[PDB]
């Protein structure tokens, strides 16, 4: 085949598609959309009420057995009404397969903690709360994990500035480290890099 | 409808207000220990006035879910202080001791720069 | 291309006349106090203002309001426009009522006492566009400019 | 205003204040606070120093990159003074010593050096000159320190007539030699006092108040050519002050009377040290000098500074002197004028 | 202390400005004849409530809403402004 | 002399020859101590004891709306009527035309380049005048 | 090359020099102003013009792939040399 | 539908108090909501598809040491992308930012005729190709 072109795997594509329909048939109450990517990754998009039921089924069902929570993160998309996309990446050692489960939320809508299903989720959900400000209901110990104590804001939101709002220095008069509004000797230089010509016709959107 | 939403903890402002008053009492009683434990140079009166100032700036909220998150964050802040996860620098960051007073009248801003 | 004039001959500090009658840099506090002192001592026709060609509406209204508060109405512009008759009472009296885009719908244009090529080059290009595509007839009263 | 000294920014570390300040004596108690306040707002600070560079390291974090410049200088070399001032718009003289050495006496630090700085600054075209004197400066004083202060103040006013002269009272602060002086008397059982600490009234002023007053003087066109007196809000009896100092430090307070003659020998006895004496005759004479009341001079309030009460800042200074309910007992204040 | 300037704001099409439009079409010319040196600034803008502004000496201004006024009500509103100072 | 800002250094409203209101945006702040022009007048009024009733840009634009509502209708052309009324007042006083012929202030391209303070300070515009006058050489 | 201003400060090849009243020259007291003394404008001018026998010549700056992108220079004008936009070497057509 | 018991909230959505933004950069900022103009140096139109939100420009000054462009504005580089004008307005409102909206400027359809280059009796006849 073409030496520079990634080869397609049509068997895995068909297997993942069939299992995606399988999941959607069993949990119609929650599954909103199922898709398989051209590089063979299965995504299950669900209503946020289905977090615990869907994850529990995927972990415990005999034909699923997704015992490992590889990763749990969020994505901020300000143009959406529910700006926060919550992404669960699961691994099945029994069937040597991965699956992605996605749901959504806004700044004020809690999501149910998945710690009951995966104890791995404990710190991942603290990170989502810290970095995105998404609240997780019934989390055993929800608090910041990566930011400074007393830090204000959620810095992975698309509208949080790259350099933040405050900066630190040691002040000799008060004999301690103090926080002050950020000033930069050199402002970060924004580059406009996007070409004005379309690159990928296959992804064109209706006018 | 689109106004039918999922609550956080409080189903209405009266339930939310109870949580606010409980948080305020916890902070009010913590200040004397904080001043002693962190060996701060502020008085207990200064600390408690700072607590009152922080609660007042959010007095205009009427959305219970917003109030819920304010209380959730306020309680995390309290836990950091009580457990001594904060250091004295973090506690003193509420008082902006090294920041000079920025002018507030039109003329004073006019003399110094371009910002409104 | 004229934007490079913004880097030259710029006024960067308030200036007042010193005892020798020469302009010298000073503070905003001092310059305004000198101006405020004179403004407080004059009223009516003793105060007047002229606005140049690059002044913005916000500055124009602010100056008009200030001079009105010393009961002065001598708010003038350098560019003349006859005050006889309606004058500026009716906007239609001093506007390009057809609009720039309306030139493409006209079928005859009479130009009077103007060189639009240099006074409004983009407006003249609109006329040429209509002359080219709509076979517009153009007449001129004035000097025969290209 | 030359285009490089127009202020820009929002008053922070990376801003441009437009101040270019040479601060003589920047390595001492008052100097560190002055440099810190200049550095906060983005000033260019030139720091001539006599000491080891290692002794100036605490000043380095006080300014953004390139905003603190260090030069060598010698108080008797007018060329080293010229190199340090010729680019400045303001010169601040904080040079002083509480004792005399073999190489420098009170006339050198308080008369010859301040006059040399003032004269060179005037010739260099420096616009503003701020000279720190002393509230109790006086040619009739028993303290040689205070007599030299009076002579030096007069020479600066003649050399640089537009100079701003600041005359502070005893200054308290973390690195002060005032509250720390009294706290360290406890390090010996005896706690001597001329009379019994009576007949001496003190009006000490907080270090940050002096610093803000100096900074506000740099920015105030009115302040040129004037003499200020920087004093605290409350006058105290020297006995009450020391008693309060021990109370805050949680120390046992044992007063006992003494006259000057028996208080001068202890001063002499520690003058023998080849370093900073614990005390000296002159220090005792200054401590037991009543703070002058000078109502014809402007003060901190004329510069928009509120004098800080000593009771609000004593703990900050004396907490380190404690051995390991905060009744404290505020000291009794002399009725205000 | 007298009147210095008159401004009339109105819409080009709204029925609430119909009377103000009638006043201009019928009576403005006569009003301007009698008051040759008085500025009477007529400023049309779509979807505005009609108003009469009167500027007196030293920058003092009064406004009178003309919404749904007849041409005759507009005349009397202008008469009061022209007669009574402020 | 009170240093104001250029059109590149302020958010200001300009009305073009059609009566269309448009606004600039700040691209760079004014140099040195120069200030936004309406803020100078507002500051002057406060020193003079005649404080104007607007402290922000939005407030001075609300003021613009009270004088001429079209001045805040950005990118809109508001039609103006009453040509007949204007023509009636125009015929009231008969004025005699002068004999001198109509001569535009700009006859050739050389008069185009420098017509205001910004362009008169432009070194580029000066080279343009030299080129059309002297020549390519 | 390196000239000096009236204050004694050296002028860089970019023309930079603090003027008389610029405080910023205090940064050079007790230290020095780093200036590179090989002005490239003077050095390239010392190079001689190459005489070539064609209308178009190409330059890659010398050293093959160690030079600059190869460009082709037109030499039709006889009132000037053809200059390389990358390295500044000059060429002139001989005869024609 | 749901087994989760919802509540009714008629409040306008406002999240200013829970975003951590300083007061200065909510009330004194002006957001501009617009579709970027095509860069006139190129004919490609692919950068004119989405709505953008930017903030009012503030002071930049020269660093005394190097001459670099310094700033004290934390929002100087923040540019948000939106699918529709309504999404951009919704985001600005709930964040408490004052805003202006500029309508999209679509080029108007043109009448192009190659044959017009060779008109028998019209001015569109070209004198050269
Ligand atoms: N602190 C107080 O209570 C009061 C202070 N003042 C005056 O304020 C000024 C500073 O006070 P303070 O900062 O406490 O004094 P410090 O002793 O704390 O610092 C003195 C400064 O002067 C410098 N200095 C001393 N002698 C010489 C010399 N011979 N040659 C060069 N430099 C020298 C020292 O530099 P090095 O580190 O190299 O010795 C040091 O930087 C003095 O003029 C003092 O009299 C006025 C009223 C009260
Ligand atoms: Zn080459």
């Amino acid at each position: 085949t073409r030496p520079t072109v990634r080869p397609r795997n049509d068997v895995a594509h068909k297997q993942l598609s069939a299992f995606g329909e399988y999941v959607a048939e069993i949990l119609p109450k929650y599954v909103q959309q199922v898709q398989v990517s051209c590089f063979n990754e299965l995504e299950i998009c669900i209503h946020p009420d289905g977090v615990i039921p869907v994850l529990t089924f995927l972990r415990d069902h005999s034909n699923a057995q997704f015992k490992s929570l590889a990763d749990l993160t969020a994505v901020d998309i300000p143009t959406r009404q529910n700006r926060f996309e919550i992404v669960y990446n699961l691994l099945s050692l029994r069937f040597n397969s991965r699956i992605r489960v996605k749901t959504y939320t806004d700044e004020l809508t809690p999501i149910e903690s998945s710690v009951p299903v995966y104890k791995a989720a404990n710190w991942y959900e603290r990170e989502i709360w810290d970095m995105f400000g998404v609240f997780f209901a019934n989390h055993p110990d929800l608090r910041r994990i990566l930011t400074d104590y007393g830090f204000e804001g959620h810095p992975f939101r698309k509208d949080f500035p790259l350099s933040g709002y405050v900066e630190l220095r040691y002040d000799d008069e008060v004999k301690r480290v103090v926080a002050e509004p950020v000033e930069l000797a050199q402002e970060f230089r924004k580059f406009d890099l996007n070409s004005p010509w379309e690159a990928f016709p296959a992804y064109r959107q209706p006018p | 409808a689109s106004t039918s939403v999922k609550p956080i903890f409080s189903r209405d402002m009266n339930e939310a207000k109870r949580r606010v008053r409980e948080l305020y009492r916890a902070w009010y009683r913590e200040v004397p220990n904080t001043v002693h434990l962190f060996q701060l140079d502020i008085s207990v009166k200064q600390g408690r006035d700072k607590v009152r100032e922080m609660f007042k700036k959010n007095a205009h909220i009427t959305d219970p879910r917003v109030v819920d998150l304010l209380v959730i964050k306020g309680k995390m802040e309290l836990e950091e202080t009580i457990k001594v996860w904060k250091q004295r620098t973090h506690v003193m960051r509420f008082f902006h001791e090294t920041e000079a007073p920025r002018p507030k009248d039109f003329l004073s801003k006019f003399y110094v720069g371009h910002d409104p | 291309f004229a934007y490079d004039g913004l880097k030259r001959q710029r006024l960067t500090e308030p200036m007042v006349r010193n005892e020798k009658g020469l302009l010298t840099h000073t503070t905003w506090e001092d310059a305004l106090s000198r101006v405020a002192g004179m403004l407080q001592s004059f009223q009516g026709n003793d105060v007047a203002a002229i606005a140049g060609g690059l002044v913005d509406a916000e500055a124009l209204i602010a100056l008009k309001d200030l001079l009105n508060r010393v009961d002065s109405d001598t708010l003038c512009t350098e560019e003349v426009f006859p005050t006889a008759g309606a004058g500026t009472d009716l906007r239609s009296n001093y506007l390009l009522n057809t609009t720039i885009a309306g030139v493409e719908e006209a079928d005859v244009v009479l130009l009077v006492g103007t060189n639009p090529r240099f006074e409004a080059p983009l407006f003249n290009a609109r006329i040429r566009k209509s002359w080219l595509h709509n076979d517009l007839k153009v007449a001129l009263i004035g000097s025969p400019v290209d | 205003l030359h285009h490089a000294v127009i202020p820009h920014g929002k008053g922070g570390r990376s801003s441009v204040s437009g101040i270019v300040a040479t601060v003589f004596g920047a390595t001492g108690f008052l100097g560190r606070y002055v440099v810190n306040h200049l550095g906060r707002m983005g000033s260019q600070v030139i720091v001539p120093h006599r000491c080891e560079p290692y002794d100036t390291m605490h000043l380095r974090p006080m300014g953004d990159l390139g905003q603190i410049i260090f030069m060598d200088w010698n108080g008797r070399d007018k060329d080293s003074i010229r190199r340090a001032v010729e680019h400045s718009s303001v010169v601040i003289n904080l040079v002083g010593r509480e004792w005399e050495t073999q190489n420098f006496d009170f006339e050198d630090v308080f008369v010859k050096i301040p006059q040399a700085i003032a004269q060179v600054s005037k010739e260099a075209g420096v616009e503003k000159f701020i000279h720190i004197s002393h509230l109790n400066a006086d040619i009739k004083s028993s303290s040689k320190y205070l007599r030299s202060k009076a002579v030096g103040e007069k020479e600066v006013r003649e050399t640089f007539p537009e100079a701003t002269i600041i005359k502070p009272a005893e200054i308290f602060g973390r690195e002060d030699r005032f509250l720390n002086y009294f706290a360290n008397i406890r390090w010996f059982g005896g706690v001597p006092l001329i009379s019994l600490g009576k007949k001496t009234v003190k009006q000490p002023v907080y270090i940050v108040d002096v610093t803000k007053g100096i900074i506000n003087a740099i920015k105030d066109p009115d302040a040129r050519g004037k003499t200020f007196a920087f004093v605290g809000p409350s006058r105290y009896l020297l006995f009450d002050l020391v008693q309060y100092v021990f109370a805050v430090a949680h120390r046992p307070f044992l007063p006992y009377p003494l006259p000057h003659f028996a208080y001068r020998w202890i001063g002499r006895l520690f003058e023998i040290s080849p370093f900073e004496p614990w005390t000296t005759r002159d220090k005792v004479e200054r401590i037991h000098t009543t703070d002058k009341i000078l109502p014809h001079l402007p003060g901190l309030e004329d510069l928009g500074v509120e004098a800080t009460p000593l009771e609000l800042k004593a703990i900050e200074v004396l907490r380190r002197h404690r051995t390991y309910i905060e009744d404290v007992q505020p000291a009794k204040t002399i009725p205000t004028s | 202390l007298g009147l210095r300037e008159i401004r009339i704001h109105l819409c080009q099409r709204s029925p609430g400005s119909q009377g103000v439009r009638d006043f201009i079409e019928k009576r403005y010319v006569e009003l301007k004849k009698a008051n040759p040196d008085l500025p009477i600034l007529i400023r049309e803008c779509s979807d505005v409530q009609p108003k009469l502004w009167a500027r007196y000496a030293f920058g003092q201004e009064k406004n009178v809403s003309l919404n749904n006024f007849s041409a005759d009500q507009v005349t009397r509103a202008l008469e009061n402004v022209l007669s009574s100072k402020a | 002399i009170l240093p104001g800002a250029a059109y590149t250094e302020k958010s200001a409203t300009y009305v073009n020859t059609e009566g269309r209101a448009q606004q600039t945006k700040v691209a760079v702040t004014p140099p040195g101590l120069a200030r936004e022009d309406w803020k100078i007048i507002r500051a002057l009024s406060e020193i003079a004891g005649m404080t104007l009733p607007y402290d922000t840009l939005d407030q001075v634009r609300n003021r613009l709306e009270e004088v001429s509502p079209n001045l805040v209708r950005y990118d809109d052309v508001e039609g103006a009527n009453y040509f007949q009324q204007a023509s009636e007042l125009s015929k009231l006083v008969n004025q005699q035309l002068l004999a001198d012929p109509l001569v535009p202030p700009q006859l050739t391209i050389k008069d185009f380049y420098m017509t205001d303070s910004i362009s008169r300070a432009s070194q580029t515009m000066a080279k343009c005048v030299k080129a059309v006058t002297e020549g390519a050489h | 090359g390196v000239r000096t201003s009236p204050t004694g400060e050296k002028v860089t090849h970019t023309g930079q020099v603090y003027d008389d009243g610029d405080y910023r020259k205090v940064r050079f007291v007790g230290r020095q102003k780093e200036v590179n003394e090989n002005f490239a404008i003077d050095l390239i001018a010392e190079q001689p013009v190459s005489q070539v026998g064609s209308r178009v010549i190409s330059c890659d700056g010398g050293g093959g792939a160690l030079g600059h992108p190869r460009v082709y220079i037109n030499l039709d004008k006889e009132t000037k040399t053809g200059t390389c936009g990358y390295c500044g070497l000059q060429f002139r057509q001989q005869h024609h | 539908t749901r087994d989760t018991q919802l509540i009714t909230v008629d409040e306008k959505l406002d999240i200013t108090t829970i975003t951590g933004v300083p007061e200065e950069h909510i009330k004194t900022r002006k957001a501009r909501i617009f579709v970027p103009a095509r860069n006139n140096m190129q004919s490609g139109v692919n950068n004119t598809k989405k709505w953008k939100m930017e903030f009012d420009t503030r002071e930049r000054w020269e660093n005394p040491l190097m001459g670099w462009a310094s700033t004290a504005d934390p929002l100087s580089n923040l540019v948000l992308t939106f699918s529709t004008k309504e999404d951009a307005v919704a985001f600005a409102e709930k964040n408490g930012w004052s805003y202006d909206v500029e309508e999209r400027k679509v080029p108007k359809p043109k009448s192009k005729s190659y044959g017009a280059n060779f008109s028998w009796n019209k001015r569109t006849r070209v004198s050269t190709k």
